[PDB]
């Protein structure tokens, strides 16, 4: 909580000045509704990107529209065990993205993890737990990553001990 | 599907929606004498192993009835049945057994009373009484030969394994 | 037309 | 040179495993998984490798047996991921980098339950491919051995029944009719709990803890079908020695033998598939009628070579006259319809009358296995196969949809 | 052959589209650079602050000056203490304080080392006396800086 | 602060009748639902389906009973009530995009489209073939129109879009309506001029809401910046605008000639006072909290606030004012209660 | 309704519906389905016509008397005035027997058949302009100068509904869903009429169906399986501008159209490029009208201008759709009778048809 | 099931089914299955020339002739006897067993019959345990081409006994997951204090093993284990033989068995994610 | 063809097999016909 704490804060402000949507129909093609961050066709209705850093690793994006969200997030990754398990995570967290409702198939480039949120998913949730969910994802994954490491090392531990002594 | 009577005959007495078929007994009374060696009750302790496991019965005429009844009353006899010990002791159950007053269609008690007819006058009132009382005392006197093996005088197994079983999920006497 |  | 692939096939039952270009599997056993009790979750060093799987797994002191596939469909995947472990590397002993593999799945399966088998064999196992197949194909696939070679076609109707449900499945040109698949709730663990309460009424001695498989002996053994009710009650009420056996058992706790006699269960178990009124008090439909329905729901232009090949399957149709019944009972249901069109038109409607065939050939028991390893077999099985290639680069779609 | 004619868009060849109400207009090289670089000299840290937050580039259409006014503002924003932000903070008026909130989200983009870190101690109370607001004022403006 | 859940779904828009009895919500589909009040319970009554897309504007006339509904599908429905049946009547827009909002003219005439294909529909009726006749103001529009208020004299209308500017338009039909008079915004007045052109230059958001006052003179608007604007006619055309410190707000309307009231993203209203010299200063949150794991905002509303339309007679003199939201409610509040609850709060 | 006092009655002779009106009237007196349920003859699932080609006329009979019974009209067969249609592409045959059943079998007093797009361009109230009409199998493209329809600049396209309908049925089977073709025509065909619509860029149409969720929804099959529906929404609509993935040579509708608008006379094709209308079962897709846009402007860009960018801007495009899509045909008779009642000579009678035999068709066209 | 076993199954529940129906007095049934095992080696059960009282095993090896120029084939007939014959076309070592003539205890050799793949490898750890206990050196190292990739490497100083083996990892995930396995294995020394001694090389061959065509791509390791006399001494040698030609196999099952159990906590995490977004419902749960 | 032409070509060399491979109490067919 070295420098956890004000850049959880800090994420979760620009989050809730970011989430404020309404319905939008297309004003290109006939009875169209797109999300407006992903089409790009229109250029008022974009707001200006953001960007909050812990370090030179640790990175949000914030892009936002009339309609639509687009969040994306860059994953601490310290060793090549954390790197493998962290893209594992996320390849098995993304290959089931019909359920979450607020995932994307494929991340931003540079970035490990995107969320998507449009005005459906406001009107269908409240906004604060929205919020409240994307702070907790951010902070379970790291913990969940480091108990996968731990857990690993344990078992190398063993199965090397048991076979050593089987001599 | 189930099993049904062939019995029977174009000019055959009805009494409410029965069929008041001939038998061939020694008890008095208005059943008529029968000639051949075929009446109803010698059918229905034929079918009553194929059809007392079944527990939808379609009616397709009269003689349907009274095979129900039938049916429904050799497993009330088999109840009485398993508890004996000699032939002679079933049959003093038989003589017992067949003269206790049990429900009429009409009355409350009755478990088909949907399917039923109930009667209309007294003297009707009077025979289907007399007619029900000989068709249980000749069913239990039927059935207490077969029911009985020879060379011990024991119950048999195969007809006592038939106790928990009840046809179209009713019985003619309380639980 | 439109004067006033 | 090459190494054969591996067939494997994961039912409610039993699972049956074994190499490519072989008659018979190599194993066959209880599909199900003993772990060790929670009591109390935290797996410290490898407590995930502590369980048995197979005929070992059953009635083993502190552990708890568990079943993961119900129905055909996998319910728990932490279970069946651990249930390929032990088939791959104790029972069949094949390196896993090295051979193809086949799998069966369900006839009614979501593409998302492929998405998750091919996970598990993909990028926990390393294998280099995959093959997903229908089950309905391969049963009548290998009921071309006793037919001759005029009539091996793929169109026909394939009865599958085996501790479950029993499936009746329309297959034309080898493309199964999806919109017309019916299912009977009367399988094979239905007619083993028939036989347990006919013997708990009449037989004495019979230990409680053993009633079980005392009543799946009974069945395997001295059962058939019987043709008529009324008429084979009374052959044994008559003539008492010649259909009366005695079955014979040992003891697990004390060591001695129990005796009993088989009597009318022999001809009252497998007669629940015609009259299912007996045992399950909310299905009252045969399964000559269901056949019938089947059909009749299928285009007009197929419907006259799918009763002309009926083809049985599974391990639950191997009583004695399971094909003669249901032929007999077929074609008095067609001409039930049949007369009653033609005395309502006053004999206008007067078509030529069908041919109904139902085919028992050798191997009915493994008749799905049989199938999916005479296809392994063929050189053409490798440009079928989902390569790994093709799954790191396009991903996980691939395994949606199964060519034939 | 003929199927050419799907790659090219003429969807931004239309007369109607949303033309941006570019008034133009230049005369902004940053506040200047001496007079702060003097009062960093002479031990002063808050005089050189409403230096720095005077006469931004929001009109220039150049990213040289809008690179070295990021520069000098932010040069500035390290050299300071712990305990002096809120006096910082609370010294400024609202257009100060917006302004701020500008060149803070500007200077995350670009991290180096513990700076960083010193900016997100500039957030916490650059949301004391500020808002919401504030953040969505820097979310949605059409002359960025 | 009589909250009464009707949903569990999101409301697009409501309307109330004249003798505040009736109300015509949409509940978040192509259906427009109308309650009726009656002891202490609200009851569903006469259903309303036409639209095949979504309907986005409920308008209902005080006089007449005509109720106006447009939506997504491109369309327009005028619905009238014979014999307990309400039956629709169409109205061609002659448009190829959508249409966003709907408000009926104050002499009940004409009625006002705003729509997604950069022009306003001012629609008024014909009754030589019977069917609505539509006229079109185009320029300058660019973007997509969001908001719209009729003027308390038949003629001008306000309108704010998504080009961050907010424009006084003069809707003037020569066949329905009479020789307007001498206004201080202006003196020539055809049909489609423009009168003014308020807004930001460089910074501006998205406009969402607008009203004219009961004396017509004054103009305030709100917009994506979390800013509140009033704009005088009187003082040689000027505008004092408010920068504030909360979330974005979506819907506006004088309360008085110096007192509005605000709300949208925050859940809460709030009351701003203006002064006869030019000083736009926000005075008080109307909703206090309460002096009293689960989230549970002190707020009565759960969710945003969508639209905020007056209870008691008109623009003259208020007394109670009501509010929807996303959460799905209807709230009315009472500026006597809201007087001795809240301390130092003086309403003017 | 003239001052003869004959009844004028508007007969819509569609595919499904047959609709029994009047003059005046925006909605008809009687909309029967054309169904002939025989119990294994009564009228009201034999159907007389397929694709605007007649294959039985005793039917016709059967259902044309049913319409001169008292159940829908009961009008003089003798003496009276009715209205028929016919579609683009027809047999004259066919007229000519549709004459010889209305002048010799009934002897009606005033017949006219004509062309539904100069009806529907008049149910429009414009009477010059270009008609894109597609049902089940045939989609014609057909322009209309002054009143007439010009018959050597009218043209067919093959690709329908029915063969989207099977390319659906094809793109669910390589989703992993197991239909059959012959089993499940309807419910792909309630799936098509659901949740199906145009897209207007491809790419970015694929981009946002591979990259996001957003697209999915859900529907319910009748036996109680639900499926989730992936990119296949803008898939299934897509042949009708690259007819290479039904395998169908030949060229898209817009291109179809564009060949069609060019090779004609230089003054027409102002008026021609201002006034398109719609109509049919298969127009009715949110999104269509912007990518035709799109694809004429695109062709005017190539084509015609070869590169100049600016010349672009002069152009104008108007595809009008009507917001109301209803018995268009039906308004249209309405519109041309109320015109025309008292002009008894635009009509054909029977008393020609005996003086003239059957040339008092060629007389009509 | 932490070890790998080196019995197979199949060759034991076939020939001993057969052998109790033999015992029982039934009539025989025919027999033909062909199946593999580890490391590409080919199995044959049948019935020599359609006779149904004789069964016949078979084993095909890709690399028998490099176990033949070490003395495979003394050691297969002093293990075996008169059940060894000689081999059919296409495998290497056939084995027959009549089923007429048979011994009274069906148990030894059933399970001799088990470990033929282990009698196969054994001859070459005999030789070289041997000549390190006669004391002879500067003898040539054995090389035996295991698989097609992988390269086992013997050798014997007057001391001690060097087994190398040279391993392929496939992904890059079990090539991280492999170091971390063996570096467990290089520091495991401080448990036991009796154990032979495991060293571990990256990309690179070991400074011993070097003038040979050794691979130094980036999924190349090097495993080396040194024995001492108290592990290859007679009575203790067969259990040490057992162990190390499992070896390589086994960390290669370790190494899948960890990916297994990584899958199983990823799903327990996402089914709690999903509970927190139905509650992010109003009141639809 | 395709797969299904091996496949019959191998169960046609496989059925020749099977059929050489397997070369009293219900032997009563007269109540089996209708
Ligand atoms: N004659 C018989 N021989 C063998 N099994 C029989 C026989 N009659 C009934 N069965 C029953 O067959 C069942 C096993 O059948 P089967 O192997 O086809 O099932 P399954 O593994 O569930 O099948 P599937 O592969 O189709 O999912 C057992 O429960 C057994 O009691
Ligand atoms: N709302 C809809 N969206 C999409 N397709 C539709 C819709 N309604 C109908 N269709 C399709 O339009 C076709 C039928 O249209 P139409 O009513 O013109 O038919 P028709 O009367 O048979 O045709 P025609 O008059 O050309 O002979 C079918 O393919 C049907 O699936
Ligand atoms: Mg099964
Ligand atoms: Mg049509």
């Amino acid at each position: 909580t070295a420098t956890l704490r004000p850049y959880l804060s800090a994420v979760r402000a620009t989050l809730q000045a970011a989430l404020c949507l309404e319905n939008f129909s297309s004003q290109v093609v006939e009875r169209h509704n797109k999300p407006e961050v992903e089409v790009r066709s229109s250029k008022e209705l974009l707001l200006q990107p953001v960007t909050i850093s812990r370090n030179e690793k640790e990175k949000v994006l914030i892009e936002g529209s009339i309609n639509s969200v687009r969040v994306s997030i860059a994953v601490k990754q310290a060793d090549e065990i954390e790197k493998i398990l962290c893209h594992k995570f996320m390849r098995f967290m993304m290959m089931r993205a019909e359920n979450f409702f607020i995932l994307r198939r494929k991340p931003v480039e540079g970035y490990d993890i995107s969320f998507l949120i449009t005005n459906f998913h406001t009107e269908q949730m409240y906004k604060h737990k929205l919020v409240d969910f994307v702070i907790h994802f951010m902070e379970e994954i790291d913990k969940e990553i480091s108990e996968m490491k731990l857990s690993v090392n344990a078992r190398a531990r063993i199965v090397a001990e048991e076979f050593l002594k089987n001599f | 599907p189930a099993y049904h009577s062939s019995l029977m005959d174009p000019d055959t007495k009805l009494i409410g929606n029965m069929a008041l078929l001939p038998i061939r007994s020694q008890f008095k009374g208005p059943a008529p004498r029968e000639t051949k060696d075929t009446d109803i009750v010698d059918e229905a302790i034929y079918y009553f192993k194929a059809n007392v496991f079944f527990k939808n019965y379609e009616i397709k005429n009269e003689a349907d009835r009274t095979l129900i009844y039938i049916t429904l009353y050799i497993s009330e006899c088999l109840k009485k049945l398993q508890k004996c010990n000699s032939k002679s002791q079933g049959e003093k159950e038989m003589y017992t057994l067949g003269i206790t007053n049990f429900p009429i269609p009409g009355e409350p008690g009755f478990p088909l009373n949907a399917i039923y007819a109930k009667p209309a006058n007294k003297q009707e009132d009077e025979v289907m009484r007399a007619y029900l009382q000989q068709l249980r005392q000749e069913t239990g006197l039927r059935l207490c030969e077969k029911v009985f093996d020879p060379q011990n005088d024991k119950p048999s197994k195969w007809w006592t394994c038939f106790v928990k079983r009840q046809f179209m999920n009713k019985s003619l006497s309380g639980p | 037309e439109w004067e006033d | 040179g090459r190494l054969p692939a591996c067939v494997v096939d994961c039912g409610t039952g039993y699972t049956k495993l074994g190499y490519a270009g072989n008659t018979e599997p190599q194993f066959i056993i209880p599909s199900c998984i003993a772990i060790k009790e929670s009591a109390k979750r935290v797996m410290k060093g490898v407590d995930d490798l502590d369980f048995f799987i197979g005929d070992e797994a059953i009635e083993k002191p502190t552990y708890a047996t568990k079943w993961p596939i119900r129905h055909g469909i996998v319910e728990d995947w932490d279970l069946m991921e651990r249930f390929m472990e032990q088939v791959i590397f104790k029972y069949l002993r094949a390196e896993p980098e090295d051979h193809y593999f086949l799998l069966t799945e369900p006839p009614l399966n979501t593409p998302e339950n492929r998405e998750y088998t091919a996970e598990i064999m993909f990028e926990s196992f390393n294998v280099p491919g995959l093959y997903i197949a229908v089950q309905a194909v391969l049963a009548l696939a290998a009921s071309w051995t006793s037919r001759q070679v005029g009539e091996r076609t793929l169109t026909g109707t394939v009865i599958d029944s085996g501790d479950g449900v029993t499936h009746v499945i329309p297959v034309a040109e080898g493309y199964v009719i999806g919109s017309c698949i019916k299912h009977i709730p009367i399988a094979g663990r239905d007619i083993t709990y028939f036989i347990q309460q006919l013997l708990r009424d009449r037989e004495v001695g019979i230990p409680p803890e053993q009633s079980l498989e005392t009543a799946k002996a009974v069945k395997e053994r001295y059962s058939y079908v019987c043709p008529d009710l009324v008429k084979e009650f009374n052959k044994y009420d008559t003539d008492g020695s010649k259909w009366i056996k005695q079955y014979t058992g040992i003891n697990a706790i004390s060591k001695k033998e129990f005796s009993i006699d088989v009597g009318y269960e022999r001809f009252l178990g497998p007669e629940i598939f015609f009259h299912p009124e007996f045992a399950n008090p909310d299905f009252t439909q045969p399964i000559s009628e269901v056949v019938d329905e089947v059909i009749q729901n299928c285009p007009i232009d197929v419907r006259r070579p799918l009763y002309k090949n009926i083809v049985l399957s599974g391990g639950s149709t191997m009583f004695r006259d399971f094909g003669r019944r249901l032929q007999r009972d077929l074609k008095r249901t067609v001409d039930a319809r049949l007369k009653l069109s033609e005395e309502l038109s006053g004999g206008r409607l007067k078509p030529k009358p069908i041919d109904v065939q139902v085919i028992t050939h050798h191997m009915q028991r493994y008749a799905v296995w049989f199938g999916g390893s005479m296809l392994a077999s063929t050189p053409e099985f490798y440009q079928v196969c989902h390569t790994k290639k093709d799954y790191e680069e396009i991903g996980p779609s691939i395994c949606r949809h199964n060519p034939v | 052959s003929s199927a050419r004619f799907r790659k090219v868009d003429v969807g931004e060849y239309d007369e109607n589209k949303f033309v941006d109400e570019e008034d133009g207009g230049d005369g902004q090289a940053g506040p200047d650079e001496g007079e702060v670089d003097s009062c960093l000299r002479q031990g002063n840290m808050t005089a050189a602050l409403q230096a720095a937050l005077k006469n931004p580039p929001i009109n220039t259409k150049s990213q040289a000056v809008k690179d070295r006014a990021g520069s000098i503002v932010l040069k500035v924003l390290i050299s300071f203490k712990a305990n002096d932000i809120e006096k910082a903070v609370q010294s400024l008026d609202k257009n100060g304080v917006d302004l701020l909130m500008k060149y803070i989200y500007k200077g995350f983009e670009s991290p180096s080392d513990n700076s960083s870190a010193v900016l997100l101690q500039w957030h916490e109370k650059a949301l004391a006396a500020g808002g919401v607001g504030s953040i969505v004022r820097v979310l949605t403006a059409r002359k960025t800086v | 602060m009589s909250l009464h859940q009707f949903l569990l779904e999101p409301i697009t828009c409501h309307a109330w009748n004249r003798d505040r009895t009736q109300i015509a919500l949409s509940p978040n589909n192509h259906e427009v639902h109308i309650y009726k009040k009656n002891g202490g319970q609200w009851v569903k009554a006469h259903e309303l389906k036409e639209h095949n897309g979504h309907i986005t504007g409920i308008d209902w006339a005080p006089k007449s009973d005509r109720i106006v509904t447009c939506g997504a599908d491109r369309n327009a429905y005028v619905w009238s009530q014979k014999d307990g049946v309400w039956k629709p009547t169409l109205v061609i827009l002659r448009i190829n995009r959508a249409a966003t909002f709907v408000k009926w003219s104050p002499l009940e005439n004409k009625f006002a489209v705003g729509s997604g294909a950069r022009l306003i529909s001012v629609c008024y009726f014909e009754s030589e073939n019977d069917w609505w006749v539509s006229k079109h103001i185009k320029k300058p529009i660019r973007s997509t129109v969001l908001s719209l208020d009729w003027h308390p004299n038949n003629v001008l209308l306000a309108a704010g879009s998504c080009d961050f500017k907010c424009r006084v338009f003069s809707a003037y039909i020569k066949e329905v309506d009479e020789k307007p008079a001498s206004t201080p915004w202006g003196s020539k007045m055809p049909f489609g001029q423009l009168m003014s052109e308020f807004g930001g230059s460089g910074t501006g958001g998205w406009v969402h809401g607008v009203s004219f006052s009961a004396s017509g003179s004054r103009l305030a608007w709100v917009s994506h910046d979390s800013t509140v604007s009033v704009a005088d006619a009187s003082k040689s055309v000027q505008v004092s605008t408010l920068k504030t410190e909360f979330l974005p707000l979506l819907s506006v309307s004088f309360v008085s000639e110096n007192s509005v009231v605000a709300a949208g993203h925050d859940c809460c209203p709030m009351l701003f006072n203006y002064d006869d010299r030019g000083c736009l200063t926000f005075v008080s949150k109307l909703d206090i909290p309460k002096q009293s794991r689960n989230t549970a905002l002190e707020t009565l509303h759960q969710n945003s606030i969508t639209q905020v339309s007056i209870y008691e007679v008109d623009k003259q003199d208020c007394r109670k004012f009501c509010t929807t939201g996303i959460d799905g409610a209807m709230t009315i509040w009472d500026f006597k209660t809201l007087e001795s609850s809240i301390q130092g709060l003086r309403i003017m | 309704m003239d001052s003869q006092g004959r009844k004028v009655v508007v007969c819509d002779n569609g595919t499904g519906f047959v609709k029994c009106g009047y003059a005046g009237s925006n909605f008809p007196e009687h909309i029967f389905p054309a169904l002939v349920g025989r119990p294994i003859l009564m009228v009201g699932v034999n159907y007389p016509m397929e694709n605007g080609i007649v294959r039985n006329w005793d039917d016709m009979k059967h259902l044309w008397d049913y319409t001169f019974g008292p159940e829908k009209l009961n009008i003089d067969t003798r003496n009276c005035k009715i209205l028929l249609t016919e579609p683009p592409m027809n047999p004259t045959k066919n007229r000519e027997k549709i004459v010889e059943v209305m002048f010799e079998t009934y002897q009606f007093s005033g017949v006219y058949v004509a062309i539904q797009a100069v009806l529907t361009l008049y149910a429009q109230g414009l009477l010059t302009g270009v008609v894109v009409d597609s049902g089940d199998g045939v989609t014609h493209i057909c322009p209309v100068y002054e009143g007439f329809s010009l018959p050597h600049l009218t043209r067919r396209l093959d690709i329908a509904g029915r063969d989207i309908t099977r390319y659906l049925i094809k793109l669910l089977l390589l989703r992993g869903y197991a239909f059959n073709h012959s089993a499940d025509f309807e419910t792909v065909r309630m799936i098509k009429e659901k949740l199906c619509y145009v897209g207007y860029n491809i790419e970015q149409e694929q981009k946002l169906a591979l990259e996001t969720t957003v697209l999915v929804e859900s529907y319910t099959l009748p036996d109680g399986r639900i499926i989730k529906v992936g990119g296949e929404r803008f898939e299934a609509p897509e042949a009708l501008f690259q007819p290479h993935l039904i395998n169908v040579e030949g060229v898209g509708v817009a291109e179809l159209l564009f060949n069609t608008i060019q090779a004609a006379d230089i003054d027409t094709r102002s008026e021609f490029y201002k006034h398109i209308v719609l109509s049919g079962g298969s127009t009715m897709y949110p999104g269509l009208p912007s990518r035709l846009e799109r694809e004429l402007k695109q062709l005017y860009l190539e084509r015609v201008l070869k590169g100049d960018v600016e010349k672009l801007s002069k152009f104008k495009i108007r595809i009008e759709d009507p917001p109301r899509r209803k018995h268009m045909v039906f308004l249209g008779g309405a519109v041309l009778a109320d015109i025309m009642k008292d002009k008894d000579n635009f009509w054909m009678t029977r008393q020609e048809y005996q003086e003239k035999g059957v040339r008092v068709l060629e007389k009509l066209g | 099931m932490i070890l790998l076993e080196v019995n197979n199954r199949i060759i034991e529940e076939t020939l001993a089914l057969k052998f109790e129906n033999a015992a029982a007095g039934n009539k025989p049934e025919a027999v033909e299955v062909t199946f593999a095992d580890f490391d590409g080696v080919l199995y044959h059960i049948s019935n020599p020339n359609g006779d149904k009282t004789k069964v016949m095993v078979s084993i095909s090896l890709k690399f028998y002739k490099e176990l033949q120029a070490h003395g495979a084939d003394e050691l297969l007939k002093r293990v075996y006897g008169s059940y060894l014959v000689n081999p059919e076309s296409g495998y290497n070592v056939s084995l027959l067993y009549d089923l007429e003539n048979l011994p009274a205890s069906k148990d030894s050799i059933v399970h001799q019959a088990g470990m033929l793949k282990r009698n196969c490898f054994a001859s070459v750890f005999e030789k070289y345990f041997q000549f390190q206990e006669e004391g002879k050196e500067g003898e040539n190292r054995a090389v035996i081409h295991y698989r097609d990739d992988e390269t086992m490497y013997v050798e014997s100083k007057k001391d001690r006994v060097t087994v190398v083996f040279s391993t392929v990892f496939k992904d890059d995930d079990d090539v991280v997951i492999g170091k971390v396995f063996m570096q467990e294995f290089k520091e495991g020394r401080r448990a036991s204090h009796t154990a032979p001694q495991v060293l571990f090389s990256h990309r690179e061959p070991p400074l011993e093993l070097k003038d040979t065509d050794a691979a130094v791509g980036d999924n190349i390791g090097y495993i080396t284990f040194v024995l001492f006399p108290r592990h290859t001494n007679a009575s203790a040698r067969d259990n040490t033989i057992n162990l190390i030609h499992t070896f390589r196999d086994y960390l290669h099952y370790h190494i899948k068995c960890s990916k297994a159990y990584i899958h199983t906590r990823m799903r327990a995490k996402t089914s709690d994610f999903l509970k927190v977004l139905n509650r992010a419902r109003p009141d639809a749960e």
